[PDB]
């Protein structure tokens, strides 16, 4: 009935200052599929934000990438924002570009 | 390539095609 | 399966404001290729991989005819599925559908399946004989009957065994470049201290196709099962795929600990180690 999403917050290549990259946040294992995701940039939302098509798991819990180009600086801080309806208050997961 | 309706097998009720 | 092709499909009501939402998207492997949103402006079926765009018009006005009919069924099944249930007609609820066959290594026939759910849960199911099916509860077991006295089997069946496969042939052999591909994972290894005591070990398996990929830890060779922190694997956003595992290791200890990489594109697993 209902799961909790899983969230991963990365980059498409490693993280150089300076260098054009794609900023990811990947969400799964979650049910039902209502969701809201925002890409952040200094706690802000990012427009224009894509993402994939609505698909799940064997288990039938869904599975979305939110992305956007971006180029990180040593300063700016990155994040990814979720909210579900298995959640109390959004999620804010930081982009650590170690992870 | 997808299936047909008839072909997944229709749950519910017969609609008009 | 050495390839597979797979539709899924979802419909979501949405009592508040106006009729259900249906998505399908297809894959071959871990590649998606085609999608429809019932409520995106095109009303068609869509490229989503470059090979797929070479398909004529007739393909795509027959995918987009099809599609625009599973989105009519799955939306008016979420009404039925209600009913069977005694819902009010205030909540959102789901309907999911995956199916699709695999190809051995021949590109011959394997498998073939298909699975329904509502809400989340199990349905009914087509066994993998595709001969009979699978009733979760006393709702299904009434879609099982009905679809048992039409023969509903005997079609599915005749798509996944033929049509299924032959279309997963055609599309293995035009996009070829796509998806008889195997990108070995891009390996190496991290070291961030936590302490002055202990250190962070991360390997990495960037930038590989398919998904499927083993990293494992290791201290003298021993698996390090409980203290390993494995990522679930991710899209890059580029067609290929990545993942890391992680171990705290006490400061000085760090040439103990070794991480296997086993991969389709890998000759042999391979091992990484810490170089300072
Ligand atoms: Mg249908």
């Amino acid at each position: 009935i209902q799961r909790t999403p899983k969230i991963q917050v990365y980059s498409r290549h490693p993280a150089e200052n300076g260098k054009s990259n794609f900023l990811n946040c990947y969400v799964s294992g979650f049910h039902p599929s209502d969701i809201e995701v925002d890409l952040l940039k200094n706690g802000e939302r990012i427009e224009k934000v894509e993402h994939s098509d609505l698909s799940f798991s064997k288990d039938w819990s869904f599975y979305l990438l939110y992305y956007t180009e971006f180029t990180p600086t040593e300063k700016d801080e990155y994040a990814c924002r979720v909210n579900h309806v298995t959640l109390s208050q959004p999620k804010i997961v930081k982009w650590d570009r170690d992870m | 390539f997808l299936p047909t309706p008839e072909e997944l097998g229709l749950l519910g009720p017969p609609r008009p095609q | 399966g050495s390839h597979s092709m797979r539709y899924f499909f979802t419909s979501v009501s949405r009592p508040g404001r106006g009729e259900p939402r249906f998505i399908a998207v297809g894959y071959v492997d871990d590649t998606q290729f085609v999608r429809f949103d019932s409520d995106a402006a095109s009303q068609r079926m869509e490229p989503r991989a470059p090979w797929i765009e070479q398909e004529g018009p007739e393909y795509w006005d027959g995918e987009t005819r099809k599609v625009k009919a599973h989105s009519q069924t799955h939306r008016v099944d979420l009404g039925t599925l209600r009913g069977y249930y005694n819902q009010s007609e205030a909540g959102s609820h789901t309907v999911q559908r995956m199916y699709g066959c695999d190809v051995g290594s021949d590109w011959r026939f394997l498998r073939g399946y298909h699975q329904y759910a509502y809400d989340g849960k199990d349905y009914i199911a087509l066994k993998e004989d595709l001969r009979s099916w699978t009733a979760a509860d006393m709702a299904a077991q009434t879609t099982k009957h009905k679809w048992e006295a039409a023969h509903v089997a005997e079609q599915l069946r005749a798509y996944l065994e033929g049509t299924c496969v032959e279309w997963l042939r055609r599309y293995l052999e035009n996009g070829k470049e796509t998806l008889q591909r195997t990108d070995a994972p891009k390996t190496h290894m991290t070291h961030h201290a936590v302490s002055d005591h202990e250190a962070t070990l991360r390997c990495w398996a960037l930038s590989f196709y398919p998904a499927e990929i083993t990293l494992t830890w290791q201290r003298d060779g021993e698996d390090q099962t409980q203290d390993t922190e494995l990522v679930e694997t991710r899209p890059a956003g580029d067609g290929t795929f990545q993942k890391w595992a992680a171990v705290v290791v006490p400061s000085g200890q760090e040439q103990r600990y070794t991480c296997h990489v086993q991969h389709e594109g890998l000759p042999k697993p391979l091992t990484l180690r810490w170089e300072p």
